[PDB]
C-alpha cells in the first residue's frame, strides 16, 4: 500500500512500488512452482527471507549450473548456444517492467555476475565458457536498448558476426549469433550511463 | 537496378568473394633475359589485281 521504510539492507526493501510488485512476481515463478493452493498469504510470505542474503546466494544458484551443464556437453563450445547453459534467466529479467540498471536490481547481479565469469577465462586454442552464443534478443536485454539498435550498431561495425549464413535469406532475431565476450566488452566500454 | 532503385540486397551478402579459373603466365625465377623471335617476307603484290 506504501514503502515507508529506513535501514532497508536487503536489496527487496527500497523503492517505488511497481519495482517491488515486480520483485514478487519472478520470486514466485521461479520458487513457487507448486500449483496454486490459494496459500496467498503464507505462499509469498517466505519471499522476504530469501532476499537477505541475496548479494551472496544468487551468484551460487548461477555457479551451480554452469557445472552441471558443463558435464553434460555434447559439441564444442563455441557452437553451443547461451541458453543450453542457463535456461533463459536473461528473458526473465524483462517481468520488472523497467529497463535502466539503477532500478530493476535483478539484471543489475546478473550482469555482475557474467562480467566476472568471462574475466576469469580468457582466450587461448581451445575454446571455452565465454565464447557462447547470444541472439539479437538477448543483446537488446543485456545492453539495455532495443532491437533495432542492435541492428544499427551492427551495420557500423562495432561488433563482428560470427555465424555465416545462406544468401537470399536473413537471420532473425531468435538466431543465436554473437559470442559472449564480445558483448560484455563492448557494453563496458561504450554504454555506461549515470543510472 | 537501373540506377533507381538500389536492389534488396542485404549488407553480409557483399562480403562473400566471387571465385574465377584463369590462366596465367610468369617468368620463373633467375632468369636474366627473355627472348622473342618472328620472321617476315615481303612481295612486290601490289602492281597487278589478283
Amino acid at each position: 500500500y506504501g514503502c515507508s521504510f529506513e535501514s532497508s539492507n536487503p536489496l527487496l526493501a527500497i523503492g517505488s512500488l511497481s519495482a517491488r510488485f515486480g520483485a514478487l512476481y519472478w520470486y514466485q515463478q521461479r520458487y513457487l512452482s507448486d500449483h496454486e493452493a490459494v496459500r496467498d498469504d503464507r505462499a509469498l510470505t517466505k519471499a522476504i527471507g530469501h532476499f537477505t542474503a541475496w548479494p551472496d546466494a544468487f551468484w551460487r544458484e548461477l555457479q551451480q549450473m554452469v557445472d552441471d551443464a558443463l558435464v553434460r556437453q555434447t559439441k564444442p563450445l563455441n557452437h553451443t548456444d547461451f541458453v543450453d547453459v542457463f535456461g533463459s534467466v536473461v528473458a526473465d529479467c524483462r517481468q520488472i517492467p523497467m529497463r535502466n540498471t539503477g532500478q530493476n536490481f535483478i539484471l543489475k547481479n546478473l550482469i555482475g555476475f557474467l562480467t566476472d565469469l568471462v574475466a576469469r577465462h580468457p582466450q587461448c586454442r581451445v575454446a571455452n565458457v565465454g565464447d557462447l552464443l547470444l541472439s539479437a534478443v538477448d543483446a537488446a536485454t543485456l545492453l539495455s536498448t532495443s532491437v533495432e539498435q542492435v541492428r544499427r550498431l551492427h551495420h557500423e561495425g562495432f561488433l563482428p558476426l560470427s555465424i555465416r549464413p545462406a544468401s537470399r535469406n536473413t537471420v532473425s532475431p531468435h538466431r543465436a549469433v554473437f559470442h559472449l565476450r564480445h558483448v560484455v566488452e563492448l557494453r563496458q566500454a561504450r554504454m555506461q550511463s549515470h543510472h | 537496378d537501373a540506377n533507381l532503385k538500389p536492389k534488396n540486397i542485404e549488407r553480409y551478402e557483399l562480403a562473400y568473394s566471387n571465385p574465377q579459373t584463369i590462366e596465367a603466365c610468369y617468368v620463373p625465377p633467375n632468369v636474366d633475359e627473355l627472348y622473342c623471335r618472328f620472321s617476315l617476307r615481303v612481295e612486290a603484290n601490289s602492281m597487278r589485281p589478283y
